[PDB]
Parts: C-alpha cells; structure tokens; sequence
C-alpha cells in the first residue's frame, strides 16, 4: 500500500537520486547496506526482502556508464539492485534526438521491463517520482522516450516530475533552450504534476540563507531532496492532516493543463543563524511568500495564485497555521485569482525534518514546504523561448539534431507548443 | 567503454604523440615497462579508454605510429617511453616524404596506407564500444600532412559516425623550416574542413609565445612545446576517464562547439601555466585560473580572438572546485566581454568538471575556443600561398607525383571556401 | 516401484548425465563411490545392493571410447556398473547413417541387453528418461536405432525424451540440420513427451541471470538436470500436489502427435543477486512466462499456450500458487488456447532444489520447473527446416550418409515428416 | 582404439615427418629413447593412437619411413629422434628417383612398393581399430610426387573404408629449386583427386611468409617450415589423443569438411604465432585467436582466400576455455566476412574443443580451411605444365621410364577438372 517508483534519468536526475536515498535512508533509519537495526513507514520507498534488507523502489538509468558506475562504487553499492541501476555504453552529447530516438532506443526495452518487475512486486502504487534535467540529451530526450511508454503503459497512475530547468543568466550548455522547448510535450501530455526548479535561484538561497559563499551540486541536491521527503511524508508518517498524492492535485490543479507549480522550503538556514531567531509557524510561512525563497528565478508579485500547498512538518499545530495562513490572506501584495477564494490547501505531519550529517542546514523543530501554482512561472518559460527564438533564426545547431533521425518541423512543433502552455498561463489570472 | 584510437603521422605528429602517452601514463600511473604502479582505483576505472589489457598486467597502449621514413620510429622506440607500445603497430616506410604532399597522398603513403589501415582495425575491432579516432599530425611538410590527410579519408570512409578528432600543429611566417609550407596545408586543410568533426589547431608561433611570455623559459626546445601540446590533449578526454560533476564526451564537446558543420577548427590553451619562480606568489583559484584561460596570451594558434568573435568557448576545469563559482565566472567573462562574442547565441560558453586534477595540481583548466579569429591563420597561409602558385614555383615536385596544378586551384578555392565562412558571422 | 531407467546416449547426452548423476547423488546423499551415510525415496534412480551401495539405474552409451573413458577414470569411477558404461571402437562422425545403420547396429543388442538387466531390477518401472544430441550422429542415429527397438520391447512404459537441439545461429557442425530432420522421425512415432531444449537459450539466460560473461557445457549441464531433478521430484519425494510420470502427460499432451512441450526453471539467480531479489511464488511463476526465460529461441507471444505444468518445489503453498497463476490468467499477452479452459497442470513438492556446490545457482527456499505445451515451438522447427533446404537443393553432403547405407529418399521423408508435424501446431491454435 | 598409421616419402616427407614424431613425442612426453617420462595420465591414455608398445615399457612409433636413396634414412637415423624408429620399417632403394615421377611410379619404387607395402601390413595387423593413414610428401620432385601417390593407390586398394589424410608440400613459382616440378606435380594431383579422403595442401612460399611477416624470424630454415606444418599435424588428431568438450575424430572433420567427394584440397594453419620479442603485447584468449587464425596472412598455402569463397572451415580449438565464446567468435567471423563464405551452406565453421593446450601454451587452436581460392594453386601449375608441355621439354626423362605423353594429355585434363570444380561453387 502506498508505494512510490522512483526513476532518476540522466547525471543531474541520478546525482539528486544519490542525495535523495542518502537521506530516505537517514529517515527510516536503514544503514547504507540497505539493513535496519532495532512499522512499515518504509514501506513506500522500499521493498522488504525476507533476509532483513530494505531494497529501494528506485531505477536509476544514464546512457553513459560514468556516473552509476560511481554509484556501483560509492557507500550505496551495497543497497540497489544491480540491475535497477541501468547504463548504455554511449553520451547523448546534449543532444535531445539521441536520447528521443537513436540511444535511448535500444536501452528503453530494459528498462521498461525492470520498472515492470517493481510495479508487478507493489500492493497498490501511488505514483511515479520521475526526476531530471531539462537542459541534458538524456534528461530530456530518454525521460520523454520512458513517459511517453509510462503513460499508455500505467495510463491511470500519477507522474510527478522533477525538474532541474534552465536559469535566466547559469548555464551549462549552448544547446540547453533547445532540449528544454523539446521538452515541453513531455511535461504537458504524459506528465501529472511537474516541479521545476532552478541552479541560479538554489545558488541565492544558499549564498543568503545558509551563508555558504561558493556551494557544489551536493548543497543543492540535499535542498531538492528535501522537498520530495516532504511532498511523501504524509504517505510514510502520521500526521493531524495529511495529504495523499491525488488529494495533493485535486487543491494544486485547477485546470488539467495548468500542473506547474513553483516549490520552496522554509526554514532553509544556517546552524549558526538558528539559535538567533525563533522560527515560529507564522515565521517560517511568511518565508514561503518571499520572492528570496522562490527556486526558480521569477518574482510571484508579477503573478497571481491560483492554489497553495502548505505541507508543514514537526511541530505544528493547527491553530497556528490557520492564524498564519490569515496574515497572508491580509496582505495585499500576496495576490490570488478571484475565482480561488479558499486558496490554501494544508497538510500538517507529526514527523521533523530530518538532517544529513554532513549537510549545510540547520535542525529545526518544525519545515513547510509550499508547493504553489501561480501565473508568475510563465516568465520563467518567456525568458528560454527568447534563448530559443536566436538560434532557431539561425538554425544555430539544427544540424545535430537532425542528423540523428529527428524531423526538422519538431523545433516549430515545440516552440508553437510552449507558446500554448504560455498562453494558457496568462489566460486564466484574469 | 568509449574507446578512443589514437594515430600518430609524421615527425610533429609521433613528437607530440610520444609525449602525450609519457603524460596520460603519468596520470594512470602507468610505468615505462607497460606495467600499473598507480595511487588510485581511478586510474585504474578508465584505462580500457586509451590501452589494452595484456597478459600478465601489462598494459598496451592503442597507438598507431606512422612514417614513411624509420628514424622517427627508432627515435620513438628508444625513447622515455619507447618500449609502451605494440611492436606490430609501428607501420614504416623508407625513402622519406620529401616535404613533399604529392608523396605522402599518392606514391610513398599510397602503398603504405593498405598496411596502416588494417592495424586500425585490429585496434577498433578489439575496442569495447569505440567513440573516436584522436589523430596527432603536422600540415606543414609531406608525411602528417599528406598521409595523415590521406589515413583521415580512409577511416571517416570506414567509421562514419565515430568521432575523428584531430590535433593539426600548422604553418605560421616568423617560425618556419621549410619552403614549401603554404602548400602543403593548402592541400591538406582541403581534408581536414569535409572529414573531421573537430581540428585542434596549434602554432608553433603561438607555443614559443607561451614559453616565452607566460612561462619564461630562457631556451624552449620541441620538447617544451609537445608539452604544452599534450596538456591540451590530455585536456579534452578528461571526462570520458575521470568522475566529475559535469561530464562532457568529445560528442558532447562537438554538439555544443559547433554550430554550422564545417566551423568545427578549434584553438586550444591550458591554465595554471606560469614561471617555475612564480608559482609561489599566485592563487590557482578558478577566477585566477579564469582570467588567464581567456587571455590572448594563453592560447596556442596566432589568432588574437580580439580580431574575432567567439562562436563556442568550452571550459574543461579539473578539481574540487564550486559550480556557483565556475557558472559566475563563465557568465561574467562573456558579459564584461560582450562585444567578442556572437550575439545571435544566448550562451557562448560549455562547462565541464572533473573531480580529478592532474598529479601535482590542485586544479586546471583546458580551453577550447572557437573563433572567427581563426580566419587570420588560414589567410596567412593562403596568401603566402598565392604569391607561389602564381609563378607555379616548386610545382614540378608535386605534378611529378602525378598531382595536377588544377587541384592546387581546387585547395586554395576551398580555403578561401572556410576564410569566407568564419568572416561571415563576423 | 517409481523406477526410472535413464539412457544418455552420444558426447552431450553423457555429459548431461554427469551432471544428472552428480546431482542425485547430492539429492539423496549418496557418496561418489556409491555408498549412503547416516526413506526409500532414492529407489526412483538407485538399486541398492547388500553392501549398502546403491548403484544407477542408467546406461551410458557412445560409439567412440573418449568420453565414456574419463566417466570411467573421474570422480564417479566407482558409482556405475562396469558393463552399463557402454563403447564401440568407431566415432559416428556425425553422421547419422553411422549411428542409424553401419557403426551402432554392432553395439545396439549389447546396450538392450543391459536395459533388459535393469528392467527386471525394476517392479513397476514408471518409464525412460533418454538424454541426447539431435545434432550429432550417435545423438541422432544411435537414439533412432534405439528407441525403435524399446518400442517394440517395452511399448506401454512412457519415454521421456531430454534433447539439445539445433539453435537459430550457434552451430557446432554443417550437418547438424541434416541429423535434427532425420530424428523427426524418432520422436513423432517412438517418444511419449519431447522436452526440446538449446545451446545458445541458456547461454543468454547464464548471460542475463547469472552473470556468468562466458559459459562453458558444465555450466548449462546444470541447468538441463534441475530440469530433470524437478520433473522426477514427485517420484522420489513427498509433496502436497505430487504428479504422476503420467499424470504430467495426461494435462502436458492434448493430442497424440502434440508433445513438444517447451520447459523453463525459475529463479536461475546467483548469490550476488538473491539477496536483493523478491523471490516469492508470484515472481517466480511470473519469470516463467518471459521470453528471457525459455531454453529454446523462440518467442512464447507468437504461439498460443495449450497447457502449462508449473511443477512446483520446496517451501510453497496452494493459496500462493492459486493466487499467482490467476495474476497469469489476468495478463492478455500470455494467451492460451479457446479449447483449454484450464490451463494450468499445478504439482506441489516439500523438498526444495538441490545446490551442487561448484555450481553458479544459488541455494533458494523455493522453484518452479514449467514444462509447457504452446505452438510458438514451430519456429523453432521452420528454423531448420529452412537451414536443410538450402543444403538438400544442393545434395550438399549427401554421399557421406548414401556411402554408409542410408536410402537417399529417407532425406525426403525426413523433411515431408517435419512438415506434417509443423502443420499439426499450426492447425491446433485456431 | 583409432590407431594411425603414418607414412613418411622422399627428403621432405621424412623431414617434416621426422620432425612431427619430435612435437608428438613431446607432447606424449615420450624421451628419444623411446621410454615414456611425462607428467601425466593422459599422454599415456592414447599413446597407442600413434605407437606400439614394447618391452621395458619402451613405445615404437607406428611410422613408415620410404625414400628411393639412402641418405635420407641415414640424415634421420642419425638426427634428434631418429633411434625411436623400428629398423625394419626403413624401407629404400639404393639409386634415386632424379626428381622424375615415372622413377618413382614405375621403375624404382615399382620394385621397392612390394618391400613397402608388407610392413604396412605388419603395423595395421597390430592395430587394434585402424582409423587411417596419415602420408607426408612432396608433389615436386620425384619420390614423393610418384612413389608415395603410388603407395596411396596400392593402400587405397587393400583398405577402402579407412581414412586416407596426407600432407602434401606442393609447387610454387617464387620458390622453386626443379626445372620439372609442373610435370611432377600435375601428374601426382591427378592420383590425390581420386583416392585421397583429406589431402592438406602445403606450399614453401607461404611457409616462409609466416616467417618474415608474423615470426619475424632473422634467417628461416627448412627446419623452422617443418615445425610449422609438424604444428598442425599434431593439431588436427588431437581429439583422438585427448579428451575435449567437443571431440572430432578425422572421420567428424571430413563428413563436415567435404560438400562433393572430390573437394577435399584443404588448407591449413595454427595460432597463437608471434615473434619472440613481441609475445609480452598479447593476450591469448579466443577474441584475439580467432582474428589471427582467419588472416590471409595465417595460412600455409599462397592462396589469399579473399580471391573465393570457403565451403567449409574447421577450428580445432585447444586449451580451457569457454564454448560461448568458442560459439560467439565462429558465428561473428563468417557474418561479418559473409561474402567469403558460400550461401548455399547455412553454417560453414566445424568447431572442436581439446581440454589439453600444446606444452607451453594456454591455448592453441589448428585452421583448416576449405576455400574455393585452392583453384589459384592448381591453375599456377597447371599453366607452368602448359608452357613446358606444348614443346614437349623434358619428356625423354619420362617417356624413357615407358610413360605415355598421352599420361601427360589426361593427368592435365583431370587438373583443369580439378579447377573448374572449385570454380563452379564460387
Ligand atoms: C610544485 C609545483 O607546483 O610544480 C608545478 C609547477 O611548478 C608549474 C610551473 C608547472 C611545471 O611545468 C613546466 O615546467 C612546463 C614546462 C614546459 C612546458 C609545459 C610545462 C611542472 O614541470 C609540471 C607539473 O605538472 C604535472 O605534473 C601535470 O600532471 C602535467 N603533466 C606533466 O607535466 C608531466 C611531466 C612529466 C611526465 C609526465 C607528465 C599534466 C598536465 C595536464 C594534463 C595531464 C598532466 C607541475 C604541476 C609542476 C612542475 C613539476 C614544476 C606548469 O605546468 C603545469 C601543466 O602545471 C607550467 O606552468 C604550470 C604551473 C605549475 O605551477
Ligand atoms: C615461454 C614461451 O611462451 O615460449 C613460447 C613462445 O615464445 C612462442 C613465441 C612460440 C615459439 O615458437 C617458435 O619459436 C617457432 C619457430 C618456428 C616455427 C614454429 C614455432 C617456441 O619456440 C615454441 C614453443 O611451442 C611448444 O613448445 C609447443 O608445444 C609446440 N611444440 C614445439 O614447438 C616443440 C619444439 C621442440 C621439440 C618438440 C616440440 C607444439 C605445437 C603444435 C602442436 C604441438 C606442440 C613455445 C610454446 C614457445 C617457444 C619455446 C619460444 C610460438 O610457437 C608455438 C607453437 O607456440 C611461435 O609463436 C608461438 C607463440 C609462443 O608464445
Ligand atoms: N542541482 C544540480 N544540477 C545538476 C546536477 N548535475 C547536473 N545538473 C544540471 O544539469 C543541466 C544539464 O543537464 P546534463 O547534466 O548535461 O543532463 P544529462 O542528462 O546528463 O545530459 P546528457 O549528458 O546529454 O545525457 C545543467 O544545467 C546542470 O546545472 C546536480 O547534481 N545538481
Ligand atoms: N549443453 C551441452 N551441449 C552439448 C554438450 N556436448 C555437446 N553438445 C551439443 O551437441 C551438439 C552436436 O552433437 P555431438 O556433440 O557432436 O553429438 P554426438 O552424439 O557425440 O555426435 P557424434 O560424435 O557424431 O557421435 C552441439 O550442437 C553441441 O552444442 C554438453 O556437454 N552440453
Ligand atoms: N611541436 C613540434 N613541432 C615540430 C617538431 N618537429 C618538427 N616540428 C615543426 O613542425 C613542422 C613539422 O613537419 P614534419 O613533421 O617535419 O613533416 P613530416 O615529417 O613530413 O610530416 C616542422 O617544419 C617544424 O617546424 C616537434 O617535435 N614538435
Ligand atoms: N618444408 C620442406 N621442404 C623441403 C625440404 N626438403 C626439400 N623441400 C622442398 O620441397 C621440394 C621437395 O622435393 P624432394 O622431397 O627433394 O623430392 P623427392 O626427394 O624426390 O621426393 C624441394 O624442391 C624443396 O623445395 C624440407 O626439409 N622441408
Ligand atoms: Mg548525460
Ligand atoms: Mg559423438
């Protein structure tokens, strides 16, 4: 009952997947060899074999061997399956059409069939957790080669989706505009609820809040992390109102196209500030409302909301959110759609956020994560089309991409089709 | 596991080649004997990329060694790391190219290539999944530029959807040795624009200018410029051999470096480099190791990229360092230099990085820069060229080979063809 | 009672039978030399002697010394009978007119007089279990003379019929389809149930499952003898469902001509992966049904099933199996005839699988041997109807078998006879 | 139990025959004097495959050895091996054959067949289950080419059942040492089309190719050719002298070997070969043996079987190893070389497997090759015949010993039959 497959595509989806079990880990206190010393609160990441060993319910899947072979390697060699951790011999080289239809073609097949062998081994399923980069030849043309088969496959079973998307000023990439717009079909066809985030948005909250002057990917995958343990822990923990996966949609998700919501996280902080401030229920969302805690780089004030997720966690109490929760709906810069006069959606759960040692951010008594739909992403997806609309002029590097079995017409069909989505965005604040 | 296939043509090209196997030994920690004597798991992870296992534990690195004359083979064979490399792979001529094309394309070369080819196969065919072809080569003289040109031909005929890779050391006017230099990379760049996806060119102008200006070395030799080289191809493979936070394949490179096919001839630099009496008082730190990288002194071809525009830089960094810190300073060189690259590209500039630094440094940086900048070099040329070709000096040695004067006519018009290209985006 | 008389005729059916005889002895804790340490449930394959040694109820027979010479030196020197290892002086060389008419006519009233010996040392015997090349000359020619004279000596005892036959692209010889025709004969008219069974099937499954990179026979000898192990297991062992020699025929055959049955074990798994593995009834009934687990390529989905035996082993009960095989019924890809209702033959058996301990399976509480009727085998037989033709529009090596007495029209017959047997499994799917 | 009986004819069918009872004798561990001192059970299992037994436990070698002069006899009888030899199967004449096939076949060896043939006699009564014979000659010169097909004839006629399998040094026209090999030849194929069961062809040229190009051997020997064909005489009746995963008696080779009865001229060849000073470079497992036994280079006949097609190709594999990967690289070879193979027949490898790899190897593995490409062996001397025989050269030498030229006329027409059957299946 209450299970979650967990698939993470490509370096930038494996390497949050590497932090995202170091820390399911931590909190269901299974070792790094998968044994448990001394519920079934763990039941919705991991498979319990008869021997005493807690297996996750995770696939992990790169067309090259570099970085699940450092997994095979690392601490947790010992916990995976050595066949849910999936490698091709060849990159993708950023390209979406190798990943889509010349690679990622001959490594799908073995995929499918290992994701089979954990949704056939499930007493119910609640959904998928599907996480990636938009910018990578194997984050977006492998993830909407395998959600393309997912959504006839497990038409009924919810696709949440986790996005690491394209920054106004931090890239990585030349052809990063393209695979992301590429994309776009993924995320609104064969997708349920789909989390963008961004590096250049995490980088300011970890220069502000945490007080780390120059952070790695690791500071940024335990903050990724950290929000899909709190969207999940109403399905593994007790809790005065939790929220189930679906009832989490039926609040986010006004309308069936509009599935994008913005994530943040409060307290993120530093050890050293946590002992200065009292970070009270009404402190921490009030946070949530700050344009300095939004992780991708758009301002919620040039938008309206539409729905809000409060998923509190620790010590929380109801009375306190709801008196919160009012201060919000008082402030005049904080503003909703006039067809959503409820707005708040919230969950409330018994268990804290839990630390990994080695980690930047504070103990706190008590998180919220805020899951929140609001007009503000279109700016987001305004800002790459612009990237894209310079080099699709040219045709700057449309000769890759054709040259590996893509129709030339896609980067027309995609670019119309994110023009849509950014339509309907600007469409419904009104 | 992406193999690569690495071909040395001509003195230059088994020089620079026969120093590079001594610096990527180094850093998998490879003895001169062929045996393993390394530090680190890592070392150990990757080394089916560039070597075969063999019995007993030695190792046998994937090299072809070519000349049409012995006495670079007996000078390789004797040399620091001399006895590395498979006895049945050194492929030998005996009368030389003469510095001539004609000789290494169509009569000593010629007969030669049918024994050079069918070792390139029994080096691709005994490869895991083999990604590229990495060949070492001068487009100045006879044997790198006109057999090297000629072996390119073969196995992109061969392997069509391999990366061939090519690190093309190129004629410049105040550092040359021979005469008839101009036409020889005439012919030869006529190759190097159809088959190859990527051509590393380098300067011997260019790596004097390092050794005296940035290193200050009193007396640089060969030896000190095929290091410099070599760092550089060292440089490129890093992530298909080494762990990091961003991975790039040579594929990866080649999608991001080039926009239209044929702009694909790249111009390579290295950082930290300074003086053996100045490395105490210097920062390596990605910022410092930054604003050297993009300096018009770092780079190895003539080319100042300030007579151009970049189309694609990538930045290759090893170490432990910051992704904040490497993506601020990727985005602030080419904010605070707008006006020297293309403005029709929204993001200039690749990263990768590798967590592993070469032995001895805790960080580096290889640099790739595609520039219109690389015009000046092929003009250069075209025109010392032309000056030549227009009294038909020296042709008698070429049309002697069979070669008609109608495809040196043909050479120049498709150099022209590529100067043409590159001034267009700028 | 419950006797098996085992013949393993020519170099595999030997050297299966090595493998066969090294596991019962593990099975039922007999010594190499033939003695018992401290039931009856050994009688099926052992005769006990006053000494306390129990001696094979099997004869091991090949025209040629070689192999039969080093079962006569090696570590089972002093478990067989002398006389039961039975050699001629001249090699069949592949060639079935030698096994059939010249070579094996000198050795066949020898070898049926030591069947004869065994026979009347049985009371009750249940049938034969004959192991076999269908490519080479003693394994096609010696087994045809053979079985022609048991079915005239012994015609109401069931003969059960283990054969290592041609694959779609690993072949060891020229002729091989040439010998595999002239069998067709054998085992239409003078065989009781054919278990079919391919080199380079088990070489993928040592490939997928164990991991083994490179295999040698040693290594798909112990898997071909599980098979056997868990066929005979009701015979020799107590069980909550045990089947019957004939009993498994009775469901196994649904028209006289139509005994073919595919056969598959699970869980082919090694130590490195049972321990992260599930290894529950309805996961390894369910590996019975892929592709990646049948010892013939050929692909179950381009058949329809006629009847399945899931003969089932160690610690299982009839809730589980019931629950599994109704998951199987509720799967459309795995389809079954509109003339089989039911299906599914389920037999039962407390004693689990057997580790021999050199071996790469792993030690396992539970398997399953499925032994299937479904017309998919006709590709394997249209395979190397299609190698013969190609060969016999030539003669290509026809005065090899005309030299050594062989009619030539026989190579007519031969493949006029498969084809009637090819046009029986097609007709009955419809 | 498939004893062997072994023929030795002129200098060099007693030369690479003295030297094959050398390799089988190391093998069998069996000293020069005849008395067994190896390791192990399984030399001495089959020694009667190819000795007699005798008192103090000495072995006798199941040889014949003929020659129509004695200092052949006395080169052997005095050499490295030459004591193990019973005296009485030292069956020759007193005056030569002068390199004439009529000497041979009708005067010389005529008298010395009935000498011959009744210790022939002696060693197949001993045999407890005769197999074959196994005939080494030459078909240049005189003795081989004339009285050994004679001896195939008479032991043809008085054993028709049993395996006739001779290796046959034979004529080429880069190393020749007789005026009148064509002559020689032409009329001792002619004998082998017809009687012979397997019959390997084996040439002095391409024996000295496998010395310079892949032994890389400073000064090769007539004594450095034999040990390569004495290699795979050894090779290819190993699965009756050990045991195997796969065993192929010659019987097994040739019901696989030969489509149509006459098809029988094979080719062999042996690896690993390697040059001593490049033997630390290798490694010896099956991938990188197969490659080396499918090479042109490889095989002892001057035939580049890339001018045809093979009917049929035996690998008897030696050593521990894996029949995956044995089945994997036979299956890879003939359909990635496709157009080399015919397409009437659906597999064209025989495999074999030997659990005993020769002393001092790991593995080892014997070639056989039948291919289409034998007809450029019989078409060369075919057309040396022609060009002596259209002006009758030579003649009285022949017609003088009461041959016809009409012999000459039908011994030609049955070579170009020869020909053209191999022709018709390309
Ligand atoms: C204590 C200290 O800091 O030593 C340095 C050093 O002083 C300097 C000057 C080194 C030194 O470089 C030179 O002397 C040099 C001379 C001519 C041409 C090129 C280099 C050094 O020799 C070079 C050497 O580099 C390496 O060992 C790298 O692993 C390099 N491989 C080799 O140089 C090499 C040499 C012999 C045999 C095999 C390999 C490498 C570079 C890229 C990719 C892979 C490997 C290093 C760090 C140093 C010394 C030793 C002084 C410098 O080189 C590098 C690549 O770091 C030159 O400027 C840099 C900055 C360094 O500070
Ligand atoms: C230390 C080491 O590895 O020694 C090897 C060796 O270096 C190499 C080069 C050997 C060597 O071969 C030659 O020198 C050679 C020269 C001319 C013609 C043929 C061979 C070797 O002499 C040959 C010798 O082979 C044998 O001993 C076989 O059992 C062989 N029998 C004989 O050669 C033999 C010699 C004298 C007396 C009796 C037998 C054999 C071959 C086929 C079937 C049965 C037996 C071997 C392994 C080696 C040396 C000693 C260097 C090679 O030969 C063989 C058959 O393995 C040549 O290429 C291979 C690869 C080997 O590695
Ligand atoms: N936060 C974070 N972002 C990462 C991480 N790894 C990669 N990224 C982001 O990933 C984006 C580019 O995608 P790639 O890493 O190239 O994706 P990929 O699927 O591996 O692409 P291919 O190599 O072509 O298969 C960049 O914008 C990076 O900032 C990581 O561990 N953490
Ligand atoms: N699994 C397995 N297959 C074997 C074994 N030995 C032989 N085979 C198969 O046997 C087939 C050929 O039959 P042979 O081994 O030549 O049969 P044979 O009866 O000894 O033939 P003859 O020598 O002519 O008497 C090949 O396709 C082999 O793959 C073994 O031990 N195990
Ligand atoms: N970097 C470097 N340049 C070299 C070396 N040897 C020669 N060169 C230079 O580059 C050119 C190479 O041409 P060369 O290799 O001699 O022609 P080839 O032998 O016919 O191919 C020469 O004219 C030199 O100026 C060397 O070891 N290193
Ligand atoms: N491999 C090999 N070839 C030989 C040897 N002796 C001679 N030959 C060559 O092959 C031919 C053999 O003919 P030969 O045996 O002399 O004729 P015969 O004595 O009348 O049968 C000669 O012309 C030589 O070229 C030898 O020891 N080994
Ligand atoms: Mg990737
Ligand atoms: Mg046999």
């Amino acid at each position: 009952m209450r299970e979650c497959i967990s698939i993470h595509v490509g370096q930038a989806g494996v390497q949050i997947g590497n932090a995202c079990w170091e820390l399911y880990c931590l909190e269901h206190g299974i070792q790094p060899d998968g044994q448990m010393p001394s519920d079934d609160s763990f039941n919705t990441f991991f498979s319990e074999t008869g021997a005493g060993k807690h297996v996750p319910r995770a696939v992990f899947v790169d067309l090259e061997p570099t970085v699940i072979d450092e997994v095979r390697t690392g601490t947790y060699r010992q916990l995976f399956h050595p066949e849910q951790l999936i490698t091709g011999k060849e990159d993708a080289a950023n390209n979406y059409a190798r990943g889509h239809y010349t690679i990622g073609k001959e490594i799908i097949d073995l995929v499918l069939d290992r994701i089979r062998k954990l949704a056939d081994q499930c007493t119910g399923l609640q959904g998928f957790l599907v996480f990636h980069s938009f910018g990578g030849g194997t984050g977006s043309g492998f993830t909407s080669l395998l959600m393309e088969r997912l959504s006839v496959d497990y038409g009924k079973k919810s696709k949440l989706e986790f996005s690491i998307y394209p920054a106004p000023q931090v890239s990585t990439a030349v052809v990063e505009p393209y695979n992301s717009i590429l994309t776009t079909h993924t995320t609104l066809e064969h997708s349920d609820c789909a989390f963008m985030v961004d590096n250049e948005a995490i980088y300011d909250i970890c220069r502000r809040n945490l007080d780390i002057e120059r952070p790695t990917y690791t500071n940024l995958n335990r903050l990724i992390s950290q929000i899909v343990s709190s969207i999940t822990a109403s399905l593994r923990f007790d809790g005065a109102l939790n929220v189930d996966l679906t009832e989490f949609q039926t609040n986010l998700v006004p309308y069936p196209r509009i599935h994008f919501p913005l994530a943040t996280y409060a307290p993120v902080i530093s050890a050293e500030k946590a002992y200065h401030e009292q970070l009270s229920v009404a402190e921490i969302t009030n946070a949530c409302f700050e344009p300095a805690n939004q992780m991708v780089k758009c301002d919620p004030r040039h938008g309206k909301y539409m729905a809000c997720c409060l998923l509190y966690r620790g010590d929380v109490v109801p009375k306190d959110v709801n008196a919160a929760i009012a201060t919000i709906k008082t402030k005049r810069s904080i503003q909703f759609v006039d067809w959503c006069p409820t707005g708040f959606k919230v969950g409330i759960n018994y268990q804290p956020p839990t630390v990994v040692p080695g980690g930047d951010l504070a103990k706190v008594q008590r998180a919220v994560c805020m899951l929140s739909n609001t007009t503000a992403i279109a700016e987001a997806w305004a800002r790459l089309d612009h990237k894209f609309d310079l080099m699709y002029a040219k045709r700057a590097f449309v000769h890759w991409y054709v040259g590996e079995g893509m129709e030339e017409g896609e980067f027309s069909e995609a670019r119309e089709d994110m023009a849509a989505l950014e339509k309907d965005y600007e469409e419904v604040g009104v | 596991m992406r193999e690569i296939v690495h071909i040395q043509a001509g003195q230059c090209g088994n020089q620079i080649g026969a120093k590079f196997w001594e610096v990527i030994s180094d850093e998998h920690g490879i003895d001169p004997t062929g045996s393993y004597h390394g530090d680190s798991d890592l070392q150990l992870e990757r080394i089916n990329v560039y070597y075969n296992e063999a019995a007993g534990n030695k190792y046998v690195p994937r090299a072809i060694l070519v000349d049409l004359e012995p006495g670079t083979m007996d000078s390789v064979r004797s040399g620091p790391f001399g006895q590395i490399f498979r006895p049945d792979n050194f492929v030998f001529g005996q009368s030389g190219a003469g510095n001539n094309w004609a000789k290494g394309h169509y009569t000593e070369g010629a007969e030669l290539v049918d024994s050079v080819l069918d070792v390139v196969r029994k080096e691709s065919e005994s490869c895991d999944c083999l990604q590229g072809f990495q060949l070492t080569h001068s487009l100045g003289g006879g044997t790198g530029s006109g057999m090297g040109t000629l072996l390119i031909s073969k196995i992109r005929e061969e392997y069509p959807d391999r990366i061939m890779n090519t690190f093309s050391v190129m004629p410049s006017p105040k550092v040359s040795d021979t005469v008839v230099e101009p036409y020889n990379a005439t012919l030869s760049v006529h190759q190097l624009v159809e088959n190859t996806d990527e051509t590393y060119s380098i300067d011997n102008e260019a790596l004097y200018d390092i050794c005296f200006r940035t290193l200050k070395l009193t007396t640089p030799t060969y030896g000190d410029l095929n290091h410099l080289v070599s760092a550089t191809m060292s440089g490129v493979t890093t992530c298909l051999r080494f762990p990091g936070q961003l991975n790039a394949d040579l594929r990866k490179l080649a999608v991001n470096m080039v926009p239209f096919p044929r702009l694909h001839f790249f111009m390579p630099g290295f950082a930290p480099l300074t003086s053996r009496g100045s490395q105490q008082y210097r920062a390596l730190t990605v910022p410092e190791l930054t604003q050297q990288m993009f300096d018009s002194k770092n780079m190895m071809a003539a080319c100042d990229p300030r007579h151009g525009r970049y189309l694609t830089v990538a930045a290759i960094f090893r170490g432990r360092m910051s992704m904040k810190e490497v993506d601020e300073q990727m985005l602030n060189v080419q904010n605070k230099n707008s006006s020297y690259f293309v403005e029709w590209i929204p993001n200039n500039v690749k990263t990768a990085v590798c967590d592993i630094p070469p032995r001895g440094l805790k960080m580096s940086a290889t640099f790739i820069g595609n520039s219109t900048a690389i015009q000046e070099l092929f003009k250069r040329i075209s025109e010392q060229f032309t000056a030549m070709f227009r009294r038909k000096a020296f042709l008698h040695w070429y049309t002697g080979e069979g070669m008609d004067e109608m495809e040196f006519t043909e050479a120049e018009s498709n150099m022209n063809d590529l100067v043409s290209e590159y001034q267009q985006y700028q």
